[PDB]
């Protein structure tokens, strides 16, 4: 995506049509004494993207942003935005069609916000989405139309800020956090596993003495079926020894005993119970649970170490991977815009890079520690130094700067911008600078001046025995 | 019947009276000793608390080494002495005097050693306390009351003497009457007995409520035991009429023995006897058939339980009874004495003040034991007033009106006091002395004051004076 | 996920103060600065949503969590901010019913103007009535000191936000629910928010009072009262603001007639609080005919109760009904019975004798209205007076008939002699003495004044009997120590009486020496000066026309001391002892001057011998009054000896001269003889001789017996009795003889005997029978007093039922023994044990056992025995 059209009519001080054309692909310099001028397209940019959290964006109804709060005849504004849409892989899914994204803010009196995406309504989900699918999102260093104050944070600063700034490319304190919720909700549900537990114990003694009366009903079912054996093979040897008709109808003292012992006690344990299926499902479907459970408790109990271990290996790797990446390109940078000179990140006192990491300079030959032997103008360079290092973590195929220029120098801006066209080729920079006198060597200088209000440019017997 | 009295005293090496110092024999009717004030009087009243042992509350105990003598002149001397004598007089109906014994009757004698020491000798032979209080109450001469003292210190305690005995110590005047009547040592007894009995009474009865509940359960489960020891008799009643048929089929086909003699008339019995009425009963009792021991069991155990708790009610009914009986006997003779007493003081004091009228009342009027008892005054020419809220005089006058009612209830022949009438008027100083005089011939009294009308009508005069710090006692008659 | 919120009913301000899942793990988070910028943003950010107008699930589970966070925050309990948050949100405006719900019903479980705020912008909810109806029931069945507060926000519903929709229904639900009377502290509540809703804003329930019907016929009393309360507080709003309606007018009527019917009601409680209400309803800007002529002829027939807070409430609303009686159109503050009268006859005959027509007759009807109200006042006057003969009501009741008798009344007089007699607590009796009966007018002078005041004492001073007057000279003297009557009242008093000697036709000549006598009775100064005014008045040329003037002087010339004994003082007095006889008066005068002359002179006795000298020597009076003069003399020689002899025992005597010297001579060897208005000085002299030495008793006692029981003059037999009661004194048991004169023929006889008989047993004092027999007899006086002796005594009570059980079979009384055994049975022992088993140790009669059942003459014995 390359920024080379410019489409601002209809706001608090672009009232008319002002040519805006001739950019640059490679450094873009938007210079002049109107600062308000040019911090109108921002501020229409912002408006555009829908943020409302800067001191100079927020307002109390959305009128104020239209001139004069829309009562001065310019009762609407209406912006458009042509962004060049040629690189197909950062463009959003399903919107590779149009090769040029244009998009159309309209707002009129009443606070009602227009949506349009190449001529679509789209509620702010949709635009949500679209946003987060080019890096895109509202708690990070992205957002390029504006960054914050971070610059004059940066004076007086101690490790704390190079730890964040580190660990916006780590980012484990996010995972420290969910990863302590997520040890309380388990710590929480562990009462509700005890509770299962407890009464998969009192559930298993019924089917306990379920499985006993069934054993014990089938062995008085087989007692009986062999009294009746018994029985029956007397009667048979009874009928080949031999008043018959009795003896064809029904058809040794201790066998006639055990028979009538096994007969009451198949009378006496009775044990009626003619869903055994069901039991035997009931006792299947009970052990499938059990199993269950148990698996997902060694599951869990082994994902926690698992999760423990792989923590600290990918801690340790990205801590060396961090402290060497990050510190060579600071070196570089340091290196390549201040000439004869180096700086590096050290510990504090015998620390740790846990423990956090301080920047030592060198001014010139003499190697300086903490950034108040140095003046305003190097603290500034440096900061803007450290922001332009920082936003290679999360790239964009623009950038536009606002304002953080405050005291540099000139051969230290001609560097700077050396570098930009040799290092940074391949990213369309725009610059706002506040201070004159600078950049000299910029390809392209847009004086933007204030002007007009607007800036411009028997058989059985023998069978059983 | 004769009556003990005292001839005269002897002292040696007193306090105050140093030496040997031997007083004149007194009068068989009436005596009086007289000094002047501050004269050592207080000496004489010391010494006689201190030989009937009745030791005054305002010197500290074992302290009697002060009664030796101790002065300037003399500060260590051997031991102190006292010494009186007793003997018997008649008193007849017309003025003479007759004698039982020429002899002298008793010496009593204390003496008194410097280390604290103390011993009494009756008949110049040493003795205890005991057997000479014993004699003397066999005399007639009771030491457990001072009936014989009077003294101020009475006057003001009777003057805030509470109806009962709200202080610990102090006796009412409730107990002041008890002990005027000499049933004073039984209503304390009868009341404790009265609370500890009747405790006990009210926690047994509770626990033979308690054994009665328990009965009542006991007998709740009989009410269903009978009930199975019936059936349990129907059972065993219809297997024996079951065994008699079981041994008739088996004679047939030829208590239990006779009825299987008498199955196999016989014959006509065992066919007649309602085979078909035997076989239904015989079915019934197999259908009802498809607690002995309970009169021997706990059911009796607890009958014996509601029998003892009923026996033990029944004796502390009879216990209570007792004590109720023993409550009821004091009050007759109470209130029977009560009025002896109240019409001798009313008396006493129409004769001797001719105004006003004293009398103690109770503060209600049916519970003698209730509150307390009052004593109201009215004076000549004025109204009904409290005890408390009067003079020194009708105080006073109130009190020997009393002491005076009492030795009327029961007979003293020795009575003392001294400065009892001290500023009053003349009036009633002339009553007491020729009420004394006259009215009392049987006693010997003896009368200490200032007052002219004294010593004008006394029959023996006992001067005591004070020379160079010692005291000597002169005795002599009323002859003019 | 609004079922499962209501079921389950730092790194977070890096994303919150500049996502589902992100939201929901800061709600999560949450659960006092970071919270107040929280809810700041959050309603201001809600406010912005709102105005600007799929994405209303996100925010309504943002309230959910937002106010489920506050109700667990208020409850687990800086309020001032989340207050202030509250008010933000509400005021920007299903799950709505859940969210008041929520937001209410922890709110009243915790529970000045935020709270204020919270409730008011909490009513906005449209629809739900039934919702905040049952919170509201609930707070009023559960909570006792909120439900005024509810009064409150009915307050900011009825005319801050003028909204009668959400108010008629409100009271249309209230006043058709249902009560119940065994609701504890929950009738209380509820009267005291229907009183607060009637005392801050009356005028929307009066709207739906066709349906509190049912209300004013409640059982308890607390709803009762907060009616009669509200629609007091109504009528007070509907005459203030007239506005002027006709169905206003009807319902004023008809709870007129509510109030007309329940003032009867059978509860003191009720009563005052209607009372209340009348009264400060009756004061308003209206004329009310009709309505106060009802009010009082309804009051003055209920002012005789048997409470005592209703009484003087009731004395209260005649108080405040008289002092702003409509009748002053002509001649206002005057009720003078007599002009109300005359002007009715002159109405009366000039119209047996058309605009004129219309005036002439309102002029009579307003007449009667005024001569009705007139006779009511006058019948409430004589009731009260005789009602009143607790002291609050004493105290309190005064300044009604004060101001009563402050118009000019026909009752005048026999109020003021009604009211002496009544008052004998002082300071107030004192005061409004003070403050009429010694009135100042400014419009006269001093002169004017003091001799308006003279003219008021004369005219009330001389009009009573001799009791009354002492008691109001008593009450005087002990009224003037402050020195009221200035030096000028005095003088002028003093020149009215030099001027006496001579507007005074026989009515105030004598008042004026009797009001002179009973303001020397308060300072002994005032009859030591101007002893000449006296001399040539009381003891001169007038002292031979009127002998009770003579009689008045010698009492004010004796009241001097509490002259060098040679004026012509001593001398007039001797001269005018001289004999008066032939008239019938003459007697207390004699009576008073021999006692004046003795007690304060030189030396009595030689005078004393002069006079029984000069006396002797002369058709019976006069022999009467010689033996009265000699018996006066000897008691007065008694007394002076008496006096004489305890001034010589308090100078700080023989005790020969007191108690012996009374065998002296002059004898009564004459006086006897005449008796074996003739014989009455007789019979007085000879029951008199009985203080000689006492020996006169118990020489002639059967004499003076036999000539006293047989007499026919009640006076004879009074006096009698009277001797013997005070003979009592000084002692001799003359018992079981002055007990039998207790019921003669005549009333005044028993009057005096019994007098005499409880006099007697307070100092110097069985047969207790016929004072109880005397109980149920005639002459209701006499039963007063023997009801007042028996309560008077009781400061033992078995001796006098003991006395009474055994008297009872004397078979003289019937129909009058239960009434006795009653009146006897008032004043308890304290005990109730031993009376008790000592009537069930013998008992006969069946009286004893109704009478056992009714108070006393245990329960199982005495079911046994009976």
């Amino acid at each position: 995506m390359k920024v080379e059209e410019l489409i601002i009519d209809g706001f608090k001080s672009y009232a008319t049509r002002t040519v805006i054309t001739d950019w640059d692909p490679q450094f873009n310099a938007i210079t002049g004494l109107n600062g308000s001028g040019k911090s109108n397209i921002l501020d229409a940019i912002c408006f555009v993207l829908g943020i409302a959290s800067m001191s100079t964006v927020r307002a109390s109804s959305l009128q104020d942003l239209i001139y004069k709060r829309g009562q001065a005849g310019v009762t609407k504004a209406s912006v458009t935005i042509v962004f060049d849409n040629t690189d197909k892989s950062n463009s959003p899914i399903g919107f590779t069609n149009s090769p040029q994204i244009s998009v159309t803010r309209q707002v009129v009196l009443g606070g009602t916000s227009k949506y349009l995406i190449n001529g679509h309504r789209a509620p702010q989900q949709s635009v949500l989405q679209l946003f987060q699918s080019v890096q895109l999102n509202i708690n990070n260093p992205n957002f390029l139309i504006m960054q914050g104050k971070i610059t004059k944070v940066l004076n007086m600063k101690p490790s704390e800020i190079l730890s964040l700034i580190e660990e916006a490319a780590g980012t484990k304190m996010f995972e420290d956090r969910r990863e302590k919720a997520e040890r309380t909700m388990s710590k929480k549900e562990t009462k509700l596993q005890e509770n299962r537990t407890l009464l998969t114990e009192e559930i298993e003694p019924k089917l306990e003495k379920l499985r006993n009366e069934k054993r014990m009903f089938l062995e008085f079912q087989s007692t009986q079926t062999d009294l009746e054996k018994t029985e029956r093979i007397v009667v048979s040897y009874e009928y080949y020894n031999i008043m018959e008709k009795i003896i064809e109808d029904l058809r040794d003292t201790y066998r006639e005993r055990s028979k009538q012992l096994n007969e009451k006690f198949q009378e006496l344990r009775k044990k009626v119970n003619p869903n055994i299926m069901n039991m035997i499902e009931n006792v299947e479907k009970k052990e499938a649970a059990l199993k269950t459970m148990i698996k997902t408790i060694e599951k869990d109990k082994m994902k926690i170490q698992e999760t423990i271990s792989k923590l600290n290996e990918y801690k340790r790797e990205t801590l060396v991977k961090t402290w060497e990446k990050v510190t060579l390109d600071f070196g570089n940078i340091f290196a390549d815009l201040l000439p004869n000179s180096f700086a590096k990140l050290v510990p504090c006192e015998g620390k740790d890079v846990t423990q956090g990491l301080e920047v030592k300079v060198k001014l010139g030959n003499i190697w300086k520690e903490s950034l108040i032997e140095l003046s305003g103008g190097q603290r500034s360079l440096i900061a803007l130094s450290l922001i332009m290092a920082l936003l290679q973590f999360r790239p964009a195929p623009m950038y536009i700067l606002d304002e953080v220029d405050a005291a540099l120098d000139l051969s230290h801006t001609q560097n700077i911008g050396h570098l930009i066209k040799t290092r940074f080729k391949g990213s369309q920079f725009i610059v706002v600078s506040l201070k004159e006198g600078m950049f000299a060597n910029a390809n392209r200088v847009f004086r933007t001046r204030f002007q007009d209000g607007t800036s411009v440019v028997x058989x059985x017997x023998x069978x059983x025995x | 019947q004769s009556r003990l009295f005292i001839n005269e005293l002897v002292l040696e090496n007193f306090k105050s009276y140093a030496g040997k110092q031997v007083v004149g024999p007194f009068h068989t009717s009436f005596s009086a000793v007289v000094g002047p004030n501050g004269s050592g009087k207080s000496n004489v009243i010391d010494s006689m608390l201190f030989v009937f042992g009745f030791r005054a509350n305002k010197m500290r105990q074992d302290r009697l080494s002060d009664l030796i003598h101790k002065s300037e002149a003399f500060p260590s001397l051997q031991s102190c002495s006292v010494a009186v004598h007793f003997q018997y007089v008649i008193d007849e109906s017309s003025g003479t005097s007759r004698i039982d014994e020429e002899k002298p009757g008793l010496i009593i004698t204390r003496k008194a050693f410097k280390n604290n020491s103390s011993k009494y000798y009756i008949n110049e032979k040493e003795s205890s306390y005991t057997e000479v209080t014993k004699l003397l109450k066999n005399e007639g001469i009771d030491l457990d009351h001072k009936r014989f003292l009077i003294l101020q210190g009475e006057v003001e305690n009777i003057a805030q003497m509470k109806p009962k005995a709200e202080k610990e110590s102090d006796d009412g005047l409730l107990e002041y009457l008890e002990d005027i009547i000499g049933t004073a040592n039984y209503k304390p007894l009868i009341e404790e007995r009265m609370g500890q009995i009747e405790n006990l009474n009210e926690v047994c009865l509770e626990k033979e409520n308690r054994f009665e509940i328990v009965d009542r359960e006991k007998n709740s489960l009989e009410s269903g035991k009978e009930t199975a020891l019936e059936f349990l008799e129907k059972e065993k009643q219809l297997t024996l009429l079951r065994s008699k048929l079981f041994q008739f089929k088996l004679l047939q086909s030829n208590s239990e023995i006779k009825d299987a003699e008498t199955s196999c008339l016989s014959e006509d019995e065992l066919r007649e006897l309602d085979v078909e009425l035997i076989e239904s009963k015989i079915n019934e009792l197999s259908y009802y058939v498809e607690v002995l021991e309970e009169y021997a069991r706990r059911l009796a155990e607890f009958k014996r339980r509601k029998l003892d708790l009923n026996n033990a009610v029944q004796k502390r009914d009879e216990v209570k009874e007792q004590l109720g009986i023993l409550k009821k006997k004091r009050f007759d003779e109470f209130m029977a004495g009560f009025n002896i007493i109240s019409m001798t003081l009313k008396e006493m004091y129409q004769m001797i003040t001719m105004g006003g009228n004293a009398e103690l009342e109770l503060v209600d009027s049916l519970d003698p034991f209730s509150e307390g008892v009052t004593f109201s005054v009215m004076p000549p020419k004025k109204s009904w007033r409290n005890i408390t809220n009067l003079s020194g005089g009708e105080k006073t006058l109130s009190s020997l009106a009393l002491v005076f009612a009492l030795h009327k209830y029961k007979p003293t022949p020795l009575y003392v006091m001294d400065e009892i009438d001290a500023a009053l008027d003349f009036r009633n100083v002339s009553i007491v002395a020729n009420y004394i005089k006259e009215r009392t011939k049987n006693a010997q009294f003896i009368v200490i004051s200032l007052r002219n009308n004294m010593f004008e009508l006394a029959q023996q005069l006992v001067g005591v004076y004070k020379r160079d710090n010692r005291t000597k006692s002169t005795t002599i008659k009323n002859i003019d | 996920s609004l079922s499962e919120y209501l079921t389950k009913f730092r790194e977070l301000n890096v994303i919150i103060d500049q996502s589902p899942d992100s939201l929901e793990a800061l709600i999560d988070l949450c659960h006092s600065s970071l919270s107040n910028l929280s809810k700041d943003i959050k309603a201001n950010l809600s406010s912005n949503v709102n105005f600007t107008e799929g994405l209303i699930p996100q925010w309504k589970r943002h309230l959910e969590e937002y106010g489920y966070l506050i109700q667990v925050l208020l409850t687990f309990l800086q309020m001032e901010n989340l207050l202030e948050s509250i008010t933000k949100l509400l005021e920007i405006n299903p799950e709505k019913d859940l969210f008041i719900g929520l937001f209410t019903r922890p709110l009243f479980v915790l529970l000045k103007m935020f709270i204020q705020r919270i409730l008011a912008m909490c009513v906005k909810n449209h629809g739900q009535s039934s919702s905040i109806q049952s919170s509201l029931m609930t707070n009023l069945t559960y909570f006792l000191h909120l439900s005024v507060f509810n009064a409150e926000l009915l307050k900011l519903l009825n005319d801050e936000y003028n909204y009668p929709q959400l108010t008629e229904d409100i009271l249309k639900e209230i006043s058709t629910r249902v009560f119940n009377a065994k609701d504890t502290t929950g009738p209380k509540a509820i009267s005291n928010f229907l009183i607060k809703l009637s005392e801050l804003s009356p005028g929307i329930m009066l709207r739906q009072m066709n349906l509190v019907i049912t209300l004013l016929n409640n059982s308890s009393i607390t709803l009762r009262c907060s009616v009669v309360e509200a629609c007091g507080n109504i009528v007070a709003e509907l005459a203030q603001d007239p506005q002027t309606m006709e169905h206003y007018k009807q319902q004023i009527a008809v709870l007129i007639e509510l109030l007309e019917e329940r003032f009867q009601d059978s509860n003191p409680y009720v009563r005052t609080k209607a009372i209340q209400g009348c009264s400060k309803i009756c004061d308003l800007s209206s004329k009310f005919n009709k309505s106060k002529a009802k009010f009082t002829s309804l009051a003055v027939r209920s002012l005789q109760d048997r409470s005592s807070l209703v009484r003087r409430n009731s004395v209260k609303l005649l108080s405040k009904l008289l002092l702003k009686h409509p009748f002053k159109a002509i001649h206002g503050s005057q009720l003078r019975l007599s002009e109300w009268e005359e002007y009715l006859k002159g109405s009366e005959s000039q119209l047996n004798s058309t605009s004129v027509l219309m005036k002439l007759k309102l002029m009579i009807v307003y007449y009667k209205d005024a001569i009705s109200f007139i006779k009511e006042i006058h019948k409430s006057i004589e009731l009260i007076s005789n009602l009143l003969f607790n002291r609050n009501e004493v105290l309190e009741s005064m300044d009604f008939l004060v101001l009563a008798d402050a118009f000019d009344i026909e009752l005048s007089e026999f109020g003021i002699k009604k009211m002496l007699h009544l008052v004998w607590i002082s300071v107030h009796l004192i005061e409004c003495y003070k403050q009429l009966f010694l009135t100042a007018p400014d419009s006269c002078n001093m002169q004017e004044k003091a001799a308006h005041i003279a003219k008021n004492l004369i005219n009330l001073s001389i009009g009573a009997s001799i009791a009354d007057l002492a008691s109001l000279e008593q009450l005087l003297g002990m009224m003037y120590e402050q020195k009221l009557i200035d030096q000028h009242v005095i003088n002028i008093l003093w020149a009215i009486y030099n001027s006496a000697s001579k507007g005074f036709s026989k009515e105030q000549i004598h008042g004026s020496i009797i009001i002179l006598g009973m303001l020397s009775l308060a300072d002994n100064e005032i009859a030591l000066k101007g002893l000449e005014s006296l001399l040539n008045i009381g003891l001169g040329a007038v002292g031979l026309k009127d002998l009770t003037l003579c009689r008045y002087s010698c009492l004010a010339l004796e009241r001097m001391v509490p002259q060098e004994l040679e004026d012509v003082a001593v001398k007039k007095l001797y001269a005018i002892i001289i004999n008066y006889t032939k008239d019938n008066e003459y007697y207390p005068m004699c009576e008073q001057a021999l006692s004046a002359l003795f007690t304060i002179s030189s030396k009595p006795d030689i005078l004393a011998t002069d006079l029984i000298r000069e006396k002797t020597m002369m058709v019976v009076s006069l022999s009467q009054l010689l033996f009265i003069v000699g018996q006066v003399a000897i008691k007065t020689l008694v007394y002076l000896e008496k006096c004489e002899a305890e001034f010589k025992k308090r100078k700080i005597d023989k005790e020969l001269e007191m108690i012996g010297g009374t065998n002296e001579d002059f004898t009564d060897a004459i006086q006897f003889v005449k008796e074996n208005m003739l014989q009455r000085t007789a019979t007085l002299c000879l029951e008199k001789l009985m203080c000689l030495s006492s020996k006169y008793c118990e020489k002639s006692l059967p004499l003076l017996i036999t000539v006293m029981e047989k007499s026919p003059d009640p006076t004879i037999r009074s006096n009698a009795v009277l001797g013997l009661g005070d003979m009592a004194v000084c002692v001799d048991e003359n018992t079981d003889y002055l007990y039998r004169r207790l019921h003669d023929e005549n009333l005044m006889v028993q009057r005096t005997c019994l007098m005499t008989v409880t006099f007697l047993i307070l100092a110097g004092q069985g047969q207790l029978g016929e004072m109880a027999k005397c109980l149920d007899n005639p002459d209701q006086g006499i039963s007063d007093m023997c009801r007042l002796f028996f309560t008077e005594l009781a400061s033992g009570f078995i001796d006098i039922f003991s006395n009474l059980s055994s008297d009872d079979l004397l078979g003289k009384e019937s129909f009058k023994k239960i009434i006795k055994f009653l009146l006897t049975f008032i004043d308890k022992e304290r005990h109730q044990k031993q009376l008790n088993e000592k009537l069930v140790g013998r008992l006969r009669k069946c009286e004893t056992q109704k009478q056992w059942d009714d108070i006393a003459f245990x329960x199982x014995x005495x079911x046994x025995x009976x």
